[PDB]
């Protein structure tokens, strides 16, 4: 709807107050764009933690996937948003959800060298052995980028 | 204008490898790029760059394949001027021809400014010490809001208040020739970005 | 032993190479000082993550306690060492271990206002209700220091 | 040095409350202190300060109870010069008389230096109109001036400019005109191995611009 589209725009812009207004007006917390990305997808990508908490409090799907299969945990893992990874994990996100490339948030975090996100995902219950469409594990990605500190953890 | 973009693209590539990197030079343009390994069947027609700004429908940008000195393949897209509005969020998407994800980001045009290197750096010794003078980067607006930084090699790095285009180095180890270089960045209130490249060094 | 004291001294100084050398020379990885603090206690207090990983793989007690009852997870929590908290947790540290003051690592992290560590401890399985000798919970410490962001999580 | 230590102790207490704070002045001394609420049965004999440096056995330092202006009770211990060696790690521990922990830290004498306030701050109207030149002296009885970083504060609100180490003068770019500005400078140790906290502000001076 008109309100549903404005909720996505407000979450992308990082407008905390506007999100609260649109929610009270009855906007769909899972309103999707052309790519099937919810407002939680954009708040996770932007790295706004207050809005992520608000959307989750109003019934947002923590495991929502878009056309590409990207869940909001993938976006928080890649961009390096440590708090939003933890918040989504406590809300009940699937650590082992994969996208169209078969990459779990452990893969995306390992590619970007986010050591703490990698450790948080393992603590949450990530599958270290799991491989993507190319057949590479999170350990195999660290070896290719020369991150010896990361590789020792994924053993 | 492309040999400098070549140097600018290699500049950011060292800081954020495995990322999608965007930058603007005159606040009316935008150049996004990323670097990956060469694949047998993959070219610029195997990826799809799409952006969405304000409430205008998702638009497609033309990708260009170009090789780098380090052996990787650089794919870059130059957003048109009409779509570069400085102070609104801009959603970016790079999707593989199979439908699989590659990059997804939200940036602000004003928050990603990479200036040119300063020019005409002149070092002259007055007794105290050396006084350094230079010119602002060419074709760059709002000179009064440009912060600088000077590098000394023997190392020392001194910050220069925005607007000022000259400095005096107080204490030095001796009359030997030091190698100087200056780089520029965008200051405040809403603007920000990356350090430009170093100027042509002088001794 | 001769090597055991030099191992503690090397871990305090943050000398990674010396630790590996002394380990190969047969030093006790759990060599204790006058206060019964192991080299893993000192590497956690210093915040050196490379040395902590070395000691743990070489058979160091992750749940070692000193005279004060302080475990190395307590030290990483107070000093605000996000990486070492995650490493010790994956190595098998007790999230609900208390010192002589009855304070769990969730108490110490909340007192210093380390929001990110608090979320990590909750994910690992910390007891939010647990009280110290004074009878204060992790939530009760946040309200006294005016950290409203910290208090809302422990609600 | 004891009326100054009081001001120095109150200075650091505002930045890092609820922890043990140490500082050195001439790199040959070390004074550690902390502040807590007054308890009926607690004095300096209910806590135990112990330090260990290099390979010397754990030594005991004498604590002194003193009240503060804010009502809290300050406990401080001054390590002897013979035990203050500048470039090695120093383990510190404060243990309660019951055996319970209080503080545990590892510090370096050189990394925790709190200098004196700069002196002789002079504000002069620059020949180029609109600018103000500030000149000052390094803190008194302080060696190695070339490794002292400064910072200047301008008051109408505030404006704060960083000053490269060694330099004892600066030129201020922007002024409002007929308003009176208040200037002050403070100093800390910069590089390479030395470090610490910002000193107190210098004696402020005021200047009036002519539009
Ligand atoms: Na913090």
């Amino acid at each position: 709807s008109d309100l549903g589209k404005k909720l996505l725009k407000a979450a992308r812009a990082g407008q905390k107050d506007e999100v609260r207004i649109l929610m009270a007006n009855g906007a769909d917390v899972n309103a999707t764009d052309i790519w099937d990305a919810t407002p939680l997808h954009l708040a996770a990508l932007i790295g706004h933690a207050e809005i992520v908490a608000v959307l989750l409090e109003n019934g947002a799907d923590v495991n929502a996937s878009d056309i590409t299969g990207t869940t909001p945990l993938h976006l928080a893992a890649t961009m390096g948003h440590d708090e939003i990874v933890l918040i989504l994990l406590l809300k009940g996100a699937d650590v082992n959800a994969y996208d169209l490339n078969g990459a779990t948030p452990l893969h995306l975090a390992a590619r970007m060298g986010h050591k703490r996100i990698v450790l948080v995902l393992i603590l949450a219950g990530a599958d270290v052995n799991a491989q993507d469409k190319f057949g590479k594990t999170a350990f195999d990605i660290s070896i290719d980028n020369g991150n010896e500190d990361l590789a020792k953890i994924l053993q | 204008a492309d040999p400098k973009f070549e140097s600018k693209a290699a500049l950011l590539a060292a800081r954020g490898p495995e990322e999608l990197l965007c930058f603007t030079e005159r606040l009316e343009d935008l150049v996004c790029f990323w670097e990956e390994a060469a694949s047998a069947g993959v070219g610029p027609g195997q990826y799809s760059f799409s952006y969405q700004l304000e409430d205008e429908p998702w638009k497609l940008c033309r990708l260009h394949q170009a090789p780098t000195a380090r052996g990787a393949v650089r794919f870059w897209c130059s957003l048109p001027t009409a779509d570069t509005s400085s102070f609104v969020p801009l959603e970016l998407r790079v999707t593989a021809a199979s439908g699989a994800p590659r990059y997804h980001r939200v940036i602000h045009i004003n928050e990603v400014v990479l200036l040119d290197a300063p020019v005409g750096l002149v070092a002259r010794l007055a007794d105290e010490h050396v006084v350094l003078r230079w010119l602002p980067p060419p074709e760059t607006p709002m000179t009064s809001h440009i912060r600088y930084e000077v590098d000394v090699s023997a190392v020392q790095r001194v910050e220069i208040l925005e607007g000022r285009t000259e400095c005096v180095l107080s204490n030095l180890r001796g009359r030997t020739r030091y190698t100087f270089a200056v780089r520029a960045r965008m200051a405040e209130p809403s603007f920000g970005g990356f350090w430009s490249a170093w100027s042509e060094p002088v001794s």
